[PDB]
Formats: structure tokens, sequence, C-alpha cells
């Protein structure tokens, strides 16, 4: 008559790592590691993403003609930006503070366009020859449709001078440019004036840009360039303009809504119509793991991200047959 | 293992016991059979349980990626952000496997204690009434039956 103290065993199959040892089988397991992913891109808990697909913030912000598509964007959860955009500055030149700018948009979840500066407002200029083939729109020469490309009028460019309050609860992003032309004979038949600039200022801003009139290499048709600037506007605070030239006027400006929690996704795919609470750039994440190694931009309530291939906890005993 | 039970001085698992981790297997007259102790299987499960909870909570604030951009005259802060995102990424990926590593090797230390602990009970407790085999088994000197088996997983066993 006997009695033994023994022990559980079964047919398992699944592998633990120790210090010591490597691949002990165990008796039971937990596997604590997400490794798949759907390969879409979803909405965040109901909201939808901005995708830009061929066009780049600055496309989007400015304009481009090429950009209708986003003219009016609604509410958004995160935003998704290819690599290279092909559709950004048509009119070719610089967007200074571009990473900055960039950076905002990453703490915010919508900006409401408003028209500030009515285009029709310009009675002393040119308003609507300001255009270009580097900005086709319809098979003709068009222009970025934030903006205006001011010329001159009746063989003159009177200075001018203007002033917006804003008087919104919301902090106003606003922008603008100026003209760099190839030579002086351009300057003289776009702007009349020779001697130009564009001076803006605010409670904060302060600021006088001249043409740097020179002469480059082509780029979609033109060695003229564009240099866009942009500032934000505080509720009840005025930014004035003043300029004999080369000014590239504010006409829409956008309202800046906080709701705060966004992220500039660089991806390639579009959207996959469908809903998650984790956002990776190459799919959304459905788990309960603790960890995941999908990738390490992500958006939402996820999972731990780490490189390992493979995260398996021992919860049983060593496996002995 | 370190408890020199598991695969030590008890050879083998037993695959007919599915009543859980730790357990008997006696044999007399009436017959025999395997019954798992419950209390030491429940008292390894809730020590697991509580391990597995510590270790993600205690992965609960690792580093989070934050995407940024640079221009081409901004190399030098772009190279330094990358450092040191791919450098925490490196640090909490190399706390989450090491973790791991060094408990499944208590995990496996525990189960093989456990298992001891058990034997060394009944051991205590078949003063000079059975004989150690040193396989993890006991031999009684005088008959012992279905009552007598129960009495030692009872815990209540004793000439008392
Ligand atoms: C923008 O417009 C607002 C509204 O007119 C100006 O603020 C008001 O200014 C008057 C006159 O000084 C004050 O009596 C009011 O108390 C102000 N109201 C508010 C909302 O504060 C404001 O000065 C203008 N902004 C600038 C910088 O010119
Ligand atoms: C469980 O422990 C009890 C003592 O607490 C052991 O004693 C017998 O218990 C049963 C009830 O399960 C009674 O009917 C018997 O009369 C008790 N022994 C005698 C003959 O006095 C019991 O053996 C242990 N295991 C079981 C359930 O048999
Ligand atoms: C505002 C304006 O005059 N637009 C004209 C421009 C400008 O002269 C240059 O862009 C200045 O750099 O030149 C064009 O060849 C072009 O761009 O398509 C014709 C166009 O009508
Ligand atoms: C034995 O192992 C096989 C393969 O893993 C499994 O499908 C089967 O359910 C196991 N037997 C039991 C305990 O049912
Ligand atoms: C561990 O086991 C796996 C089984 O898939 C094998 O691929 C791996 O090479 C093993 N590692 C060791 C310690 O050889
Ligand atoms: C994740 O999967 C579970 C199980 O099917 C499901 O109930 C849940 O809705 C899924 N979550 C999402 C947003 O995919």
């Amino acid at each position: 008559d006997q009695i033994c103290i023994g022990y559980h065993a079964n047919n398992s199959t699944e592998q633990v790592d120790t210090i010591m040892e490597k691949n002990v089988t165990v008796t039971h397991a937990q596997d604590i590691l997400e490794k798949t992913h759907n390969g879409k891109l979803c909405d965040l808990n109901g909201v939808k993403p901005l995708i830009l697909r061929d066009c780049s913030v600055a496309g989007w912000l400015l304009g481009n003609p090429m950009c209708d598509e986003f003219l009016n964007v609604p509410e958004w959860s995160y935003i998704v930006e290819k690599d290279n955009p092909v559709n950004g500055l048509c009119y070719p030149e610089n967007f200074n503070d571009y990473e900055e700018l960039k950076h905002l948009l990453s703490s915010t979840n919508h900006f409401e366009k408003i028209r500030i500066i009515p285009r029709s407002s310009w009675s002393n200029h040119d308003a609507s020859s300001g255009v270009s083939s580097a900005c086709p729109y319809n098979g003709r020469s068009s222009f970025f449709r934030n903006v205006v490309w001011l010329i001159k009028k009746n063989n003159a460019y009177p200075t001018i001078k203007r002033s917006y309050n804003n008087t919104n609860q919301e902090d106003l992003l606003i922008l603008w440019g100026i003209h760099h032309p190839n030579d002086a004979a351009e300057q003289t038949k776009l702007y009349q004036n020779p001697t130009t600039y564009v001076s803006v200022g605010t409670s904060t801003l302060n600021q006088r840009s001249v043409p740097e009139i020179a002469t480059r290499p082509k780029v979609n048709g033109q060695s003229g360039r564009m240099e866009f600037f942009w500032t934000i506007l505080k509720p009840n605070d005025a930014i004035n303009f003043e300029s004999n030239g080369n000014f590239i006027a504010p006409e829409y400006a956008y309202k800046i809504v906080k709701k705060g929690g966004s992220a500039i996704m660089k991806s390639g795919l579009e959207y996959g119509n469908c809903n998650t609470k984790c956002q990776t750039p190459m799919g959304a994440i459905n788990s309960s793991m603790p960890f995941h190694n999908i990738h390490p931009l992500t958006i939402g309530e996820c999972p731990k991200y780490v490189k390992s291939g493979r995260l398996v906890l021992a919860t049983g005993l060593r496996n002995v047959p | 293992g370190l408890f020199g039970a598991i695969a030590g001085f008890i050879e083998g698992g037993w695959q007919g016991m599915v009543d859980g981790w730790y357990g008997y297997h006696h044999s007399n007259e009436q017959g025999s059979g395997y019954a798992a102790d419950k209390e030491s299987t429940q008292k390894a499960i809730d020590g697991t349980t509580n391990k597995v909870n510590s270790i993600i909570d205690k992965m609960n604030t690792q580093f989070e990626a934050v995407g940024k951009e640079f221009n081409n005259l901004e190399r030098r802060i772009e190279n330094l952000n990358k450092k040191m995102e791919d450098g925490f990424l490196d640090v909490w990926t190399y706390n989450a496997e090491l973790l791991v590593l060094m408990e499944n090797e208590r995990t496996l230390d525990f189960h093989d204690s456990n298992v001891k602990n058990l034997y060394d009970k009944v051991r205590l407790q078949l003063r000079d009434n059975a004989k150690e085999l040193g396989n993890g088994c006991f031999e009684f000197y005088h008959k012992c039956d279905n009552e007598c088996m129960e009495s030692v997983k009872n815990g209540t066993y004793d000439y008392p």
C-alpha cells in the first residue's frame, strides 16, 4: 500500500526561456506579445482621420488647387500624410517654420476655415491676375486658393494698409507670403514700384520682409519663388499688414480647436472603413496583450511597444514526460 | 531544479492527474488513483496570477514615441531625437525581456519548491507509519485503505 506525491504533466508544447536554459517546455504559459494588426487606417473611437493623400500639409493649408478635397475638412482624430506628397507648393518656394507649424497641428483636432479678408476688398489692386501655370486647375493657370497674389492696377500699386482683429474665441492661424521675382523687369511689370516690402505686426510679432529679386533654376516651370509665413493671432489681438508690392495677402485663415490629442502619421495607406481604439501607421491593433511589436509611433489606448519578437511568461511548471 | 523535486527525486510528471498542479497517487486493496491537492495548487495559482499582473502593471509607464519632423539643416537635433527615442525603446525592451527571463526562472523554482514542501509535509505526517522509497512515494508497513488514504490528504492523519 502506497501514497505518492507528484506533479501535473500534459501534452503541452509551449516553451519559455530562462537565464540558464532556453526552450523549457512547460505545462502552461502565457503569451503577452501582440504580433498582429489589421493593415488598415481606421477611425479612432468613431472619429475619422484626416487622410491628406497626395497633398502635403502646406498644399492643404495654402489651398493648392490640386487639394480641393480639403478646402473644408471636418474634425479629425489623427492626420496621415505620405512621405513625399506630390501636391504641396505648386508655385515653388519656402514655407517658414514649416516643421513647427506641423508640430502645432499634432496638438489640435480641428482647423475651422474662415474668411478674414474678402478678395473683393481690394479696390485699388488687381486681385484676379495673380495666377500661374505652375498651379493649374481645369486646364488653366490658377493659384493657392486661401491667399491672394495681388497685382498692380492701372499701372500703380498704392501702398496697402490692412488690419484684422480676431473677434473669435479661438486662436487664429494666419498665413501670408511674399513673392521673389526673377529680375527687376519682372518686379516692375507685376508691382510697378521697384523697392518694396511686406511689414506685419501683432502684439508679439514684428516683421518686415523685402523681395530678393534673383534668377534661379526652373521648378514647375518657374524661376521665381514664393515665401510663406504664419502666425497665431490671439483672441482680441489685431494683425496689421502694410506693403507697396510683392504681398501675397491672406483671404482665409483657420480657427484653432485644441480638442488636443492628435498626431501626424506618415503612411501610404488610405482609409480602410473600420474603427479601432489603437492605431499604428501600418494598421490598427485590437488586443488585450500588454505588449506589441508592430510599430513605435501609435495613437490611442495601446499595448506597450517593444522590439521583442517573442515574449512568453511561464505560468505552469516544467513539463516532464 | 533548485529544490530537487520536479525532474529530480520525483523523476516525472503524472499525465493522469488533470485535477491540478500537485497531488497524490495512492495504491491499496480497494484500488488506486490520482487526486490533485487543491490547497497548494490554488495557492500556487494565486501567486502566479499576482505575478503576471504585477509584471504587466509595472510595464505601464514605459516610454511612448512621438512623431516630429526636421528640415535639411536640423540633422543634429533630428539624430538626437532619433537616438533618444530608440534609446528608450531599447531600455524598455530590455526591461520587458529581462524581467520575463528572471521571473520565468523563479516561477519554475516556485513550482519545484511547492512540490518539495508538499512532499515534506506528508513525510512528517507518516512519521514512522510509512517507508520512504525515495522516489516521492511512501509504502505503509501495515495496510492502509481509502479512508486511511483520505486521512493523509485530509491533513487530519494522526494516530490521535
Ligand atoms: C480688437 O477689438 C476689440 C473689440 O473692439 C478691442 O477690445 C475692446 O477695446 C475697447 C476699447 O479699448 C475696450 O473698452 C473693451 O473692453 C475691449 N474688449 C475686449 C474684448 O477686451 C481690442 O482692443 C482690439 N484689439 C486690438 C489689439 O486692437
Ligand atoms: C477527512 O477527515 C475526517 C476527520 O475530520 C476523517 O474521519 C472520518 O470522517 C468521515 C466523514 O467524512 C466519518 O464518517 C468517519 O466516521 C471518520 N472516521 C471515523 C471512522 O471515525 C476522514 O476519514 C477524512 N477523509 C474522508 C472524507 O474519509
Ligand atoms: C502674377 C503673374 O504675372 N503671373 C504670370 C507669371 C509671373 O510673371 C511670374 O510667376 C513671376 O515670377 O509668369 C507666367 O509665365 C506664369 O507664372 O505662369 C505667366 C503668369 O500670368
Ligand atoms: C493533447 O494534445 C493535443 C495537441 O495539442 C490537444 O489537441 C489535445 O486536446 C490534448 N489532450 C487533451 C488534454 O485534451
Ligand atoms: C528554441 O526552440 C525553437 C523551436 O522553434 C528553435 O527555433 C530555436 O532555435 C531553439 N533555440 C535553441 C536554444 O536552440
Ligand atoms: C476587438 O475584438 C473583440 C473580440 O471580437 C471585439 O469584441 C471588439 O469589438 C474588437 N474591438 C475593435 C474596436 O476592433
